[PDB]
RNA sequence: AGUAGAAACAAGGCC
RNA sequence: GGCCUGCU
């Protein structure tokens, strides 16, 4: 006999052991060099997806771009790129229409979101690309050295602390006749003449995407820049709100949600149809969707949401397609070379792909460098006619439920319609008709719709099938949402925060999937045995019992060897695991505190150690001495930018005393606009006259202190 | 207008005045007779304050 | 040689 | 040979 697991699905339905066909054990696919040879490939399909649109020129950054929309109506079903603006304005109009008062109300929510916002949360984000050193720098290092440019050359509107503020310093900083920077190489300025700090403005920067599953070619990823962030903030915001108040937007819930509403969606339609009616679900997927979603659009799209507002919030929600119109995708890490007869390689920076000469390329990337050198301009491609990743999932979403609605059968005055779900590059359309000719007008209806607005439906990976058994972004659904868990598999492994997180983390991990994915008793129960195996296995933290031998076991043993109530210890000291399917609930602290020593427990859990980090999926963690914080790399030092720990320690001495002064300053934000040093010395001389007032402090003691107050001050005012 | 505000005034109190200006968000080059009340008000109050 | 797959590793920077 | 790095 020849096994063959894939033979078991001619009695178990596919939709029930689906989890088989999910190879999600293995490491997935990863990138191994430069996005440089992706990025370029994007340019150039974006470009060929758009060619009869109407080329131009740039007149401020001084590149081509291309402008496709109003363009020829698509004549093949191959992708097109040639959105029609009445088409969307006409989808907008009716999706409005349909939901009486969205827009308003969103347009209300998202003014005072924007008038309420600081400039702090821009910190809260991923790597983005700081336009003053060329490289990626996570969020709050690239906005501080953003503020700390715009202070030193003249801008400083966004001292006030409010996100429109800055965004107000962003704008006026364009207009400056030159900018210049101060980066180190000891330190050089560097002053960058107006059409260049343009580019650097809104140039995008692309790495390789990694860690990507269910595809055999690698992607590209862009990072924007530190300008463009807050507008892209308040589009986002203004979509959000729009998605939130729409049946058929899954986009800005959880996963149960989803299930909910498609849930929900798939009763209405076929339950409610008669006998005579057909149904039939289509589980589409559209293709290249970032390559087609044009800027332009989304401004269309902007301005008809902002239909009597004030103009500020019209201009300041406008700002971010503008900009997106405009970018230049900074095209990567560059190629590499080999020598094999001289045993040598080399790198090449991408900049010099304008001028290098093609003799060294293969067959394909000589083709693909002879393509994009016309848009090149200083070492980066104009990138207009399209999006780079995501960064408007939102608003695209919101055009995807427009075209959904516009099938209501108020809209298709015909006897067959649709309806369904629309999550950002996934849908599931419910077709309905009288007879089988009515299905088939109803989705070519639907196709022609879709084309028409802009985005194209995949044809290779879409299927139409009556009604019941369909997917939707990978929730298999037949009669009822049947639970793959596969997908959750990765998230069993020992997290890698430290030892009670990892620990909190990885029962709460379990317990979510036996209330989600249908995860079993008995399996719940191995899926513990093996968590904590890893889990000792990575910590080195074995029960003590054992003789393992191990950098760490001599004094686990030595403590366990201490200990009355063995029974107690934590699992991270060697201690008996006492979990089981009844306590995935309680964290592990908080469960042994019935069977712990006394000595134990008071070292364990004693403020005074210097390992608790004060505090940083929401796993439920207990303060501890295994709360400890993991190191750093510490590879900067070899490099030229040595200096910036320096600054780094300084600014965290300066903001422990502060902390130290304003004991909420780490509970909530500290709000303010006044400099540190005023904030500080006023809060003292107030904190000394109450106490000299009624309190302990006496008169010489007061004396003291407004003294070196008044010295303070002095020394500030130099 | 600026010259007003800028010199019959204490530099300490335009400062201070432009601070709160700054606060607030508005910009003195458009709402100069707001800038003027600001800094005329502090200086009333200051003037109460001291001396006691 | 080998891993690996649309580009890389098979050590790198500085004195 | 010595220093420094193992996501910069």
């Amino acid at each position: 006999m020849d096994v063959n697991p894939t033979l078991l699905f001619l009695k178990v339905p596919a939709q029930n052991a689906i989890s088989t066909t999910f190879p999600y054990t293995g490491d997935p696919p990863y990138s191994h060099g430069t996005g440089t040879g992706y990025t370029m490939d994007t340019v150039n399909r974006t470009h060929q997806y758009s060619e009869k649109g109407r080329w131009t020129t740039n007149t401020e950054t001084g590149a081509p771009q291309l402008n496709p929309i109003d363009g020829p109506l698509p004549e093949d079903n191959e992708p097109s790129g040639y959105a029609q603006t009445d088409c969307v304005l006409e989808a907008m109009a009716f999706l409005e229409e349909s939901h009486p008062g969205i827009f308003e109300n969103s347009c209300l929510e998202t003014m005072e979101v924007v008038q309420q916002t600081r400039v702090d949360k821009l910190t809260q984000g991923r790597q983005t690309y700081d336009w003053t050193l060329n490289r990626n720098q996570p969020a709050a290092t690239a906005l501080a050295n953003t503020i700390e440019v715009f202070r030193s050359n003249g801008l400083t509107a966004n001292e006030s602390g409010r996100l429109i503020d800055f965004l107000k310093d962003v704008m006026e900083s364009m207009d400056k006749e030159e900018m210049e920077i101060t980066t180190h190489f000891g330190k050089k300025k560097q002053r960058l003449n107006k059409r260049s700090y343009l580019i650097r403005a809104l140039t995008l920067n692309t790495m390789t995407k990694d860690a990507e599953r269910g595809k055999l070619k690698r992607r590209a990823i862009a990072t924007p820049g530190m300008q463009i962030r807050g507008f892209v903030y308040f589009v986002e915001t203004l979509a959000r709100s729009i998605c939130e108040k729409l049946e058929q937007s899954g986009l800005p819930v959880g996963g149960n949600e989803k299930k909910a509403k498609l849930a929900n969606v798939v009763r209405k339609m076929m339950t409610n149809s008669q006998d005579t009616e057909l149904s039939f679900t289509i589980t589409g997927d559209n293709t290249k969707w970032n390559e087609n979603q044009n800027p332009r659009m989304f401004l269309a799209m902007i301005t008809y949401i902002t239909r009597n507002q004030p103009e500020w919030f019209r201009n300041v929600l406008s700002i971010a397609p503008i900009m997106f119109s405009n970018k230049m995708a900074r095209l990567g890490k560059g190629y590499m070379f080999e020598s094999k007869s001289m045993k040598l390689r080399t790198q090449i920076p991408a900049e010099m792909l304008a001028s290098i000469d093609l003799k060294y390329f293969n067959d394909s990337t000589r083709k693909k460098i002879e393509k994009i050198r016309p848009l090149l301009i200083d070492g980066t491609a104009s990138l207009s006619p399209g999006m780079m990743m995501g960064m408007f999932n939102m608003l695209s979403t919101v055009l995807g439920v427009s075209i959904l609605n516009l099938g209501q059968k108020r809209y298709t005055k015909t006897t067959y319609w649709w309806d369904g779900l629309q999550s950002s590059d996934d849908f599931a359309l419910i077709v309905n008709a009288p007879n089988h000719e009515g299905i088939q007008a109803g989705v070519d209806r639907f196709y022609r719709t879709c084309k028409l607005l802009g985005i194209n439906m995949s044809k290779k990976k879409s299927y139409i099938n009556r009604t019941g058994t369909f997917e939707f972004t990978s929730f298999f659904y037949r009669y009822g949402f049947v639970a793959n868990f596969s997908m959750e598999l990765p998230s069993f492994g020992v997290s890698g925060i430290n030892e009670s997180a990892d620990m909190s983390i990885g029962v709460t991990v379990i317990k979510n999937n036996m209330i989600n994915n249908d995860l079993g008793p008995a399996t719940a129960q191995m899926a513990l045995q093996l968590f904590i195996k890893d889990y000792r296995y990575t910590y080195r933290c074995h029960r003590g019992d054992t003789q393992i031998q191990t950098r760490r076991s001599f004094e686990i043993k030595k403590l366990w060897e201490q200990t009355r109530s063995k029974a107690g210890l934590l699992v991270s000291d060697g201690g008996p695991n006492l979990y089981n399917i009844r306590n995935l609930h309680i964290p592990e602290v908080c469960l042994k505190w019935e069977l712990m020593d006394e000595d134990y427990q008071g070292r364990l859990c004693n403020p005074l150690n210097p390992f608790v980090s004060h505090k940083e999926m929401e796993y439920d963690a207990v303060a501890t001495t295994h709360s400890w914080i993991p190191k750093r790399n510490r590879s900067i030092l070899n490099t030229s930018q040595r200096g910036i720990l320096e600054d780094e320690q300084m600014y965290q001495k300066c903001c422990n005393l502060f902390e130290k002064f304003f004991p909420s300053s780490s509970y909530r934000r500290p709000v303010g606009i006044s400099s540190m040093v005023e904030a500080m010395v006023s809060r003292a001389r107030i904190d000394a006259r109450i106490d000299f007032e009624s309190g302990r402090i006496k008169k010489e003691e007061f004396a003291e202190i407004m003294k070196i107050c008044s010295t303070i001050e002095e020394l500030r005012r130099q | 207008m600026e010259d007003f505000v800028r010199q019959c005034f204490n530099p300490m109190i335009v400062e201070l005045a432009e601070k709160a200006m700054k606060e607030y968000g508005e910009d003195l080059k458009i709402e100069t007779n707001k800038f003027a009340a600001i800094c005329t008000h502090l200086e009333v109050c200051f003037m109460y304050s001291d001396f006691h």
